[PDB]
């Protein structure tokens, strides 16, 4: 529940900061 | 994953299309073109991802959905208004005799019973249509070029053309010939 | 088991050594690099202000030669070269400085963030000397700088400067002083 | 197909407009091309 | 007293398998296929495939050792190498963001879509393969057959549009040569299409054209080897056309204007100027072909034997006589339909074909429209 939301938020933060391609 | 700049770009395109649609709907749809009916080839190009409802309805009425589709369309007042609505997605203009002839001889397919066959025999096209006066492929060639009463059924009969993607080859009256020349 | 080649092992062990030692702050500051969006904005501006290649320079010079056979303002370009950029920073001519993070003799650039801080020029550390190289038509470029621009995008340059000084300089402000690395745990 | 000694049968037509075009032309034409470059020639 | 191994001597030296041939040539499989499609190397048969290599299968193909030695010592290997290097350079320029350098490198590449000319220079290979002209005609049989089909074929990524236009122009120039010199002799049409037999310098050439119709390319077909065949036969037919036009004194290339060809001139677009039994057939008659008839083949036949005036409809093409049916000048009108001027004579293209085949003027009454047509014959 909360762990899934935290993991999704961290994945979205990494996609926003470091990008998606490679 | 989709970023915020895409969202703001999308919204800006949708807004600009909305004001443009309001402008053309408010203003009286009279083109600077003589009242005589003409014939124009229309080929639709990639542009805006999200289509407003009136443009997608006009494109469906002009059967242009798939990749690189082209259709001949009459020029009267209503069709001028329709093509002025969907200007940013389509490119149009006067074709040539060799253009339509080569385009139907290389890529001419037919629609019957909701399915699409290649033009293989003149017996096939005679079984498909029968009695409106067409007897061969050259018949619908000069029916497309020279004006006549049999435009609508012939245009409904022909599948629209899936031209090959070019490698680098507004409104204009004669550069469309070079376009379909490189589109084929 | 299988045996790895020697230079690959040297590369990976140099990775682990440079990331898991107690790195001094002057070297540990180079691990904090611009984000994707701000680097994209900066490279949009610097791609607007790229220098000319050899072909365009000879083509332009041939154009002036035949115009003389048969009026200009000062050109505005991205300034590059380590000694040239250091001289621009010291004389307070540079407006924004972009420093590469993978200079192999890292001594050539360790004093550069402190120098930009001292003279007051906004700076940022970018990923890739090869990226700065493509901008200046070279293989690599240790540092690039922009000093002044044409009028039509001065505001944009100003915003970009403010962006880095709000988006990179204060996120680095506390960690620029601290030692990096370690195996505590 | 390709189980035949002969690949054609004659068909009577009354006019040239009645004559259609056989499309496998290209492929059989294509067929003979790799003949001249992948079926080896014996004297 | 010397001991010699059986494996290292005999048929092992003489023939080399495909895998070892590609390994020795050190090229890729499609590039090796292009080199063999240009040099004409054919795999042959050994007398004993057992004596060639120890691991052998009848499905495997062999090659001549001296053919591989000829394959190594070519200027085209270096051309393959620096052209692949230039592809590396244009990819580098595209990845580096230099648009102008990309334009310069693609100008230097001479890539065969913006030009229509063959990508490589094939002068020396076709010089070594064809020492004289009659072998060029013997292969021009298949070359011209390929090109006529390709001119009636559409365009894809592997076969662009510009060299298809060049196919059209070169085939039409060859047809202009035939209608000037009357080198065409026999013409037989069918459900293939039309075969034509023409004599040049005492050599017979047979070549087949399909009809003006949509041809489906369904199935498993390779179009890259098609493009290799294309550029090979543009080289052959261009050099054959230049040689033949210099032999007859006609200037090459004859000029054509883009306005009338863009109006649909077809065979009337090219103008030919003389300095830089066939003739008695249709010496002084008047010909008109209608809107139903295939315009290209009957115009080719009529101009091939020196018929002075042939006209057609306005929508079939441009650059002809008056298209009005009421003109009393036209004597024979080719129609095939399911006017009726008494001075004008209504005939069918079968009458034209039998008059061309028999050279004896088979009668229009026996080949009248509206009746069952008596059969013809294939004169070959």
């Amino acid at each position: 529940s909360k762990a899934a939301k935290g993991a999704q938020a961290k994945k979205a933060a990494q996609a926003a900061l470091k990008g998606v391609h490679s | 994953f989709k970023r915020a700049e895409k969202y703001v770009k999308e919204y800006r395109e949708q807004e600009r299309e909305k004001i443009r649609l309001a402008r053309i709907a408010k203003q009286q749809g009279s083109f600077h073109i003589p009242a005589e009916a003409k014939l124009v080839f229309v080929i639709r190009i990639k542009g805006i991802n999200k289509i407003p409802p009136k443009p997608r309805k006009i494109l469906q009425l002009l059967r242009l959905r798939q990749i690189n589709n082209g259709v001949f369309v009459k020029v009267t007042k209503a069709t001028a208004e329709m093509i002025k609505i969907v200007e940013p997605w389509v490119a149009y203009g006067y074709p040539n005799l060799k253009s339509v002839r080569e385009l139907i001889y290389k890529r001419g397919y037919g629609k019957v019973n909701g399915q699409r066959i290649p033009l293989t025999d003149n017996a096939i096209i005679e079984e498909n249509l029968g009695k409106y006066g067409i007897i061969c492929i050259e018949d619908l060639i000069h029916e497309i070029f020279t004006v006549g009463p049999n435009f609508k059924q012939a245009a409904n009969f022909l599948w629209p053309f899936k031209l090959s993607n070019p490698n680098g080859g507004g409104n204009r009256e004669e550069h469309i010939n070079a376009l379909i020349r490189a589109m084929n | 088991m299988v045996k790895w080649p020697e230079y690959i092992r040297l590369q990976r062990q140099k990775k682990i050594l440079r990331m898991r030692l107690k790195v001094p702050p002057a070297i540990a500051q180079f691990q904090y690099t611009l984000d994707k969006n701000l680097a994209a904005q900066a490279f949009k501006l610097l791609n607007k202000y790229r220098p000319e290649t050899k072909q365009e320079k000879k083509e332009r010079l041939l154009r002036e030669a035949t115009a003389i056979k048969e009026v200009s303002k000062k050109p505005y370009t991205v300034k590059y070269g380590l000694n040239h950029v250091v001289g621009l920073i010291e004389n307070k001519k540079a407006s924004l400085v972009l420093i590469a993070n993978d200079v192999d003799p890292i001594e050539l650039v360790v004093f550069l963030p402190a120098l930009c801080r001292k003279m007051g020029i906004p700076y940022a550390i970018i990923k890739g000397k090869a990226r700065l190289g493509t901008l200046v038509h070279k293989k690599t470029a240790a540092v690039v700088a922009i000093t002044e621009v044409r009028s039509e995008d001065k505001n944009e340059l100003a915003k970009l400067i403010s962006a880095v000084k709000e988006g990179y300089l204060e996120k680095v402000e506390d960690t620029r002083k601290r030692w990096g690395g370690g195996i505590m745990g | 197909p390709e189980d035949r000694e002969k690949d054609y049968l004659p068909t009577k037509y009354d006019s040239l407009r009645k004559v259609p075009a056989w499309g496998n032309f290209v492929k059989e034409r294509f067929e003979r091309c790799m003949d001249l470059y992948l079926a080896p020639r014996v004297r | 007293g010397k001991a010699k191994k059986k494996g290292k001597s005999g048929a092992a030296r003489n023939y080399m398998t495909r895998t070892q041939a590609v390994k020795k040539l050190q090229l890729s499989l499609p590039d090796f296929r292009k080199l063999c499609i240009w040099k004409g190397i054919y795999p042959r048969e050994p007398r004993d495939r057992r004596k060639v290599n120890k691991s052998a299968t009848a499905s495997t193909t062999f090659y001549y050792t001296k053919d591989i030695q000829y394959l190594l010592h070519e200027p085209l290997l270096q051309k393959f190498r620096e052209q692949k290097a230039l592809e590396k350079k244009i990819s580098r320029a595209l990845g580096r963001g230099d648009v102008s350098n990309a334009a310069r490198l693609e100008r230097n590449a001479n890539l065969p879509e913006k030009t229509g000319k063959p990508r490589y220079t094939l002068n020396h290979i076709i010089r070594e393969r064809y020492p004289t002209f009659q072998d060029a005609l013997r292969d021009l049989d298949d070359c011209l057959s390929m090109l006529f089909l390709f001119a009636n074929l559409p365009s894809t990524t592997a076969v662009p549009a510009k060299m298809i236009a060049r196919c059209e122009r070169l085939c039409h120039e060859f047809q202009h040569y035939l209608i000037v010199t009357h080198s065409l002799r026999k013409s037989f049409l069918s459900i293939k299409g039309i075969y034509y037999q023409a004599n040049i310098q005492g050599e017979d050439i047979l070549w087949l054209v399909p009809y003006k119709f949509n041809q489906r390319i369904v199935g498993d077909v390779d179009f890259r080897i098609m493009g290799t065949f294309v550029e090979f036969y543009m080289t052959l037919l261009g050099f054959v056309n230049y040689r033949l036009y210099t032999s007859i004194g006609l200037k090459y290339p004859p000029k054509f204007d883009q306005v009338k060809d863009d109006q649909g001139a077809e065979l009337a677009a090219f103008s030919l100027e003389g300095l830089n039994d066939p003739s008695q057939l249709f010496a002084n008659f008047t010909f008109f072909l209608s809107r139903e008839t295939p315009r290209q083949p009957l115009e080719f036949i009529l101009r091939a034997f020196g018929c002075k005036r042939i006209g057609w409809d306005a929508v079939l093409g441009e650059g002809a006589f008056t298209t009005d049916e009421s003109d009393p000048r036209i004597t024979h009108q080719i129609i095939d339909r399911p006017g009726r001027y008494p001075g004008r004579i209504y005939v069918q293209p079968q009458w034209v074909w039998d008059s061309i085949n028999d050279e004896e003027l088979k009668p229009p009454e026996l080949y009248a429209p509206g009746a069952q047509l008596p059969p013809h014959l294939s004169p070959f």
